[PDB]
């Protein structure tokens, strides 16, 4: 038998559905709030770290963070806010420290990375606005090895943001540099990422709620991997197999085998007999869903 | 004989290349560019960072308040050479694996149209 101990940590702002992050390893969690807008940063049993106002250089107006996105080794935060405007939140390593092995308890380790989040700080990408045209960004993320990034404004514009992790006096600082502007169709609201190997490359899907699933590699050019006869709901991927899977408002369901050039080939078809429909990984090659019933 | 394309880098910003010169001895290529951009990056020239795609280092130096016009290598010692429209010479010495100045120069007269070593890379016209 067991107990779910519950922590709520108010906030003076209202949360958001979809905007909560979870790092993959590092026991991290960051969420969003709007009015008071800020994003609250926590770790994984549900002590608050920290809390991140505005971007800087705000001329009294708050910004909603409207993108989380998590670093998938590095414990950064990137953040697009409903101004155009982008911020890495980065706190100081613990490592770069260098101290003992005495942190053998969840306390220490959890007081010293309080402190190390306490002297965080939220760096300004520059011209983000420019590259978003000045537009909110609706999406982010990161790939597999997080060197790249991809950013989705809300006027129809896709950009690829380099990742520059510079040494300094104290700590390693990072600097995101914007390289392409990418018309889309509609804002995109889903990006993800193909691995070349399974376990560097540029291989990203948008899905932009409508009709089109977008592909786009090195070539910098948004060639679509698979387009179906109705507008689609979602895609799920899974990167050792390389398997896609498309499902429709409708209830339909479509398996893909993602190629190289980013190319599926349908080989599984089916039907299902307010919420929105939810579907997640259940298992290698296992996926379940639900569509708001009691099954 | 073949060639066919491999790879392909973006500058930030998108910025024009003016420059470019790759070193033999270890494999730092270097690329210049308008509004002062000049960078250093790493490849491993071997066939196993051919098929890994080996970009170990990449640094974005900076001393130069226009164009990077001409950028030259010395193999010998491995030490680089950057210029300027605005007429300044900047010479860059690796330090314990990054890239600084050693030295820069103005003579505010022309501008520089080349720059070259020996064989032995000990002279530079």
């Amino acid at each position: 038998m067991s107990l779910f101990v519950v922590n709520a940590p108010g906030h003076e702002g209202q949360l958001k559905e979809q905007l909560i992050v979870a790092h993959k390893r590092r026991p991290l969690l960051a969420t969003a709030w709007v009015n008071p807008p800020s994003v609250l940063i926590t770790n994984s049993e549900g002590e608050v770290l920290t809390q991140v106002a505005d971007p800087p250089g705000s001329t009294g107006r708050t910004h909603q963070p409207t993108a989380l996105t998590w670093h998938p080794n590095e414990e950064l935060l990137v953040i697009g806010w409903s101004n155009g405007e982008m911020s890495l939140w980065s706190m100081p390593s613990v490592s770069s420290l260098a101290l003992g092995e005495d942190y053998t308890t969840a306390a220490a380790r959890s007081a010293v990375q309080l402190i190390a989040a306490k002297a965080a700080t939220q760096s300004s990408a520059e011209g983000a606005t420019r590259e978003h045209a000045s537009g909110a960004v609706v999406a982010s993320e990161w790939s597999t090895r997080g060197l790249y990034l991809v950013s989705a404004s809300q006027q129809r514009h896709v950009v690829m943001w380099m990742l520059e992790k510079i040494p300094a006096e104290t700590s390693v600082t990072f600097k995101l540099k914007p390289l392409w502007s990418v018309q889309s169709r509609e804002p995109v609201a889903r990006i993800i990422h193909v691995p070349s190997k399974a376990s560097d490359d540029i291989s990203f899907l948008l899905a932009d709620g409508g009709t089109s699933v977008t592909a786009i590699n090195e070539d910098q050019q948004l060639f679509p991997c698979v387009t179906q006869q109705e507008q689609i709901a979602s895609v799920l991927y899974d990167a050792a197999t390389r398997t896609l899977v498309t499902l429709t408002t409708t209830s339909m369901i479509e398996v893909y085998a993602v190629g190289e050039d980013i190319k599926g080939t349908s080989t599984l078809r089916r039907k299902l007999s307010r919420i929105a429909m939810s579907m997640v990984w259940a298992s290698p090659g296992v996926v379940a869903f639900g569509s708001g019933d009691d099954r | 004989m073949f060639v066919y394309l491999s790879k392909r880098i973006a500058m930030p910003n998108g910025v024009k290349v003016t420059s470019i010169a790759w070193n033999d001895g270890q494999g730092w290529l270097a690329c210049g560019g308008e509004k002062g951009l000049l960078k250093v990056l790493k490849v491993d020239g071997g066939p196993q960072g051919q098929r890994s795609g080996g970009l170990s280092s990449s640094q974005t130096l900076e001393g130069h308040d226009t164009t990077v016009d001409l950028v030259t290598w010395n193999q010998q010692y491995c030490k680089l050479t950057s210029s300027d429209v605005s007429g300044r010479i900047i010479v860059w010495v690796l330090h314990k694996g990054m890239w600084f100045e050693e030295m820069v120069n103005n003579r505010n007269s022309s501008r520089v149209v080349d720059f070259a070593w020996n064989p032995s890379g000990t002279k530079i016209c």
